[PDB]
């Protein structure tokens, strides 16, 4: 939902005031994958 | 600017006269074109306006069928046809312009006009 | 464009391509002579240190209550029938009132807007038609009358408006944030280039930390820079030599 | 006359260099083994991008015309080959009717294989090669011009050897870049299932087995507005 | 957390700019909460 | 309902349509050379002609 998926093009073009809520969104969805990752990764050692 | 009429004078009852208005001078845009008609005594009158762009026509209930309003846009003239004249034309005739772009043509027959002709004399006789 | 003696009417809004420039944004931002800069998905500070492919300045007149119609996703009939920016507009809008140029006694009519339209223009569209309007079901056949109506009218810019009311000039700063070479860029001046170190680099606005090596890549004349598999960039060409 | 577009018509979709890798992208593209009409003067549409070729042995073609109506009032794209200049100009130029001021923009720059690609401002790619119909087999476009115009074209015309036209289309692929970044071969995920197949996995080697890669879904043919009966109208006669 | 349940009531009462938020809000729910089955269904899976 | 160690009135007079810069997160002469908020800015903005 943000306008860049990279984060130092978000820095060099706008001010913390939206660069904030820029990042907030690719942080959240960043976390969220990390969790994914980390849920499948648990189930499978347990198989494992 | 100037608004230069020409045309019209005498004619007999049943004829027809075409009566002329140039435009000179630098002009940014030309929205409408209008004639207006003074008799002696009386009020001035609208007559007919024509739009510059698409040459759409508005006309005074006394003059629809007889009269016709056209456009030459290269040689920056509007042009009155007056056709089956009648003793109520006699009057003199005022070419008018404006800059003001209304979307609805009825507007030009009662919207005050920026520029103003010199007037010409029309008298129709027996 | 900002010096320009006449602006054109906002349906009929000029566009002006800049390329090959350096901008030297400052003399904008640091301005007082504007009453709106707003810039989206952009600060204008950092435009110093960015370059582009093109840059397009849309420049026309509007009435002051109707420049929050320029901005992204607003309706209006100017949004609508005259100018529409798209949704994920990436660029500047400047607006400064004009009473002094653009007003006159009497009224200046000169400048106009679309008042209909059979459909919304789409963002960056331009509308110069004027068709009759057909508002019923009958034919128009290019003749005005019962729901035939001419689809333009002038604003009414008097000296005496409110400021709602009075010209407000308007220009429009697109950029073209396109992978390609770039010929549009800011003031900030550029340094000599360290090999085998550990550097914070900026390549044309692409920044960066990293090692920078000579490569053995077979890159073909016209490839900008290089990518690997996650998205990120892996080589790249020096703006100041091949 | 029609021949197949076997597997030409692919071009590097951007500027970014690319090695060993397996790359989906959608762009305007040839489909694979399309049909592309064969000639041996008229004036042909430009949908929303060409792909054109020549095999030449006298260098008849020279040029192209891109426009809406391909005549003075109207800015018109020309593009002329002589020699080692090639002219590109947007005038209004007085065009000929039978062709074999305001500009915007100027720049001056069967064995022969001349495939080119024209698109939408402008795009143009293309390639030669010598050859020995439409020859089989794999090669791709480099881009060689760009031209910011902005001209709106929804026509064209060739100056005057055999050629092929064929249109592009909004087409996902895979492109397949060697070590040296130069790519090699291509995949249309929707040529055939084979292919959504090939692009579902992102290989070019489907191992045997069973795989799911789309969802069959009826679209709804007509739309349908039901209300109750009106009445109680307002007062508006009162 | 968004004005209504149904999609196309959003799509067809706001505007795209107001109407892209509800629909994230919308989007970031259904996403969790398939989520949150599919993770339920392989620790049933792992057990069975 | 509440208590604090500290308050602070920050009073000035600008002219009406840079009224909307006194507010977090706001550029232009004012809010960049005058007087700057900060965005985290818990408070009151009191203005009037
Ligand atoms: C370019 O200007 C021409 C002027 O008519 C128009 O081109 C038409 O585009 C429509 C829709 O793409 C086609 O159905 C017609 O066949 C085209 N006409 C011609 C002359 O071939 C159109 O107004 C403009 N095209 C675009 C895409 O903006
Ligand atoms: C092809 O025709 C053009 C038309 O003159 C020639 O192109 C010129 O090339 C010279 C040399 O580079 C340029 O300086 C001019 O700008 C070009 N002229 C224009 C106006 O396009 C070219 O000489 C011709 N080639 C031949 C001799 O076949
Ligand atoms: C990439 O370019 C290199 C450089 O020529 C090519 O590598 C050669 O491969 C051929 C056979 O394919 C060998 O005979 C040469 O010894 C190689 N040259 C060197 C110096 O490495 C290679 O063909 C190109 N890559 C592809 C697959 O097209
Ligand atoms: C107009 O030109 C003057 C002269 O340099 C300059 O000071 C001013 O900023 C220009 N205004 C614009 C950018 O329109
Ligand atoms: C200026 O550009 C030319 C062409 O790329 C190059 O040869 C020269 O080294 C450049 N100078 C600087 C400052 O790098
Ligand atoms: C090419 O055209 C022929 C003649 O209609 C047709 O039979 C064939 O299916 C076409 N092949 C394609 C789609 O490439
Ligand atoms: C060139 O542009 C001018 C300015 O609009 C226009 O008057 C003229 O018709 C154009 N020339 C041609 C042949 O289109
Ligand atoms: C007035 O009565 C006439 C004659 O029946 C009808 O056509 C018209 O619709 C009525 N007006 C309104 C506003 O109902």
């Amino acid at each position: 939902g943000a306008i860049s998926s990279v984060l130092n093009d978000i820095l060099s073009r706008l001010d913390p005031p939206e660069a904030e809520v820029q990042i907030d969104r690719l942080i959240t969805g960043r976390l969220q994958s990390l969790q994914t990752y980390v849920t499948q990764q648990l189930i499978r050692a347990a198989e494992i | 600017v100037q608004l230069v009429e020409s045309g019209g004078g005498l004619m007999q009852a049943g004829g027809s006269l075409r009566l002329s208005c140039a435009v000179s001078g630098r002009t940014f845009s030309t929205a409408a074109m209008g004639w207006f008609r003074q008799a002696p005594g009386k009020e001035r009158e609208f007559v007919a306006a024509i739009r510059w762009s698409g040459g759409s026509a508005y006309y005074a209930d006394s003059v629809k069928g007889r009269f016709t309003i056209s456009r030459d846009k290269a040689k920056n003239t509007v042009y009155l046809q007056m056709n089956s004249l009648k003793y109520e034309d006699t009057a003199v005739y005022y070419c008018a312009r404006t800059e003001y772009v209304s979307y609805l043509l009825s507007d030009y027959a009662t919207w005050p006009y920026d520029y103003w002709g010199q007037g010409t004399q029309v008298t129709v006789s027996s | 464009v900002f010096n320009a003696t006449r602006f054109a009417s906002v349906y009929a809004w000029n566009r002006k391509r800049i390329s090959n420039c350096v901008a030297d944004y400052s003399v904008l931002y640091n301005s007082a002579s504007f009453s709106t800069f707003k810039c989206y998905g952009v600060s204008p500070t950092k435009l110093n240190d960015l370059c582009f492919t093109n840059v397009y300045a849309d420049s026309f007149v509007i009435r002051g209550d109707e420049v929050r119609q320029i901005a992204p996703g607003q309706t209006g009939k100017i949004a609508d029938y005259n100018y529409k920016l798209p949704d994920d507009f990436t660029g500047c809008v400047i607006a400064w009132n004009s009473n002094n140029l653009d007003s006159k006694v009497g009224g200046n009519y000169n400048y106009l807007y679309r008042l209909f339209r059979k459909s919304n223009l789409k963002p960056f569209e331009r509308d110069i038609s004027t068709e009759i309007y057909q508002a019923g079901s009958t034919p128009c056949n290019g003749v005005e009358g019962f729901n035939c109506y001419f689809p333009l009218q002038s604003y009414g810019f008097q000296p005496t408006n409110g400021v709602g009311y009075q010209p407000y000039r308007v220009v429009v700063l697109s950029f073209e944030l396109l992978h390609a070479p770039a010929t549009v860029c800011g003031p900030k001046k550029s340094t000599n280039l360290v090999k085998n170190k550990c550097v914070n680099f900026n390549f044309n606005g692409l920044t960066g930390t990293g090692v920078l090596t000579e490569s053995n890549k077979k890159f073909l004349p016209f490839q900008q820079f290089g990518r690997d598999i996650a998205d990120t960039t892996d080589a790249v060409r020096d703006p100041q030599t091949l | 006359a029609y021949t197949n577009s076997f597997t030409r018509g692919v071009y590097y979709p951007d500027k970014v260099f690319r090695s060993s890798v397996l790359h989906s992208t959608q762009d305007l593209f040839l489909p694979f083994f399309s049909n592309v009409t064969w000639f041996h003067n008229p004036v042909l549409p430009f949908n929303d991008g060409v792909y054109f070729a020549s095999t030449e042995k006298s260098n008849i073609i020279r040029g192209w015309i891109f426009g809406t109506t391909l005549d003075s009032k109207t800015q018109s794209l020309l593009i002329v080959n002589n020699a080692t200049n090639v002219v590109i100009k947007v005038c209004e130029f007085q065009f000929c009717n039978d062709p074999f001021n305001n500009c915007t923009f100027e720049y001056v720059s069967f064995k022969n294989l001349r495939e080119f690609v024209f698109k939408n401002y402008f795009k143009i790619y293309s390639k030669h090669t010598p050859i020995n119909d439409l020859p089989q087999g794999f090669s791709a476009l480099e881009p060689l011009v760009d031209l910011p115009i902005g001209i709106n074209i929804t026509r064209f015309q060739t100056l005057l050897a055999a050629y092929y036209v064929g249109y592009l289309q909004p087409r996902t692929f895979l492109l397949k870049y060697n070590e040296n970044g130069t790519i090699t071969d291509a995949v249309d995920c929707a040529l055939d299932p084979l292919s959504e197949t090939k692009c579902t996995l992102k290989s070019f080697t489907v191992e045997k087995g069973i795989y799911q890669t789309s969802n069959f879904r009826v679209q709804p043919t007509e739309s349908i507005v039901r209300f109750p009966n009106i009445t109680n109208l307002c007062p508006f006669g009162e």
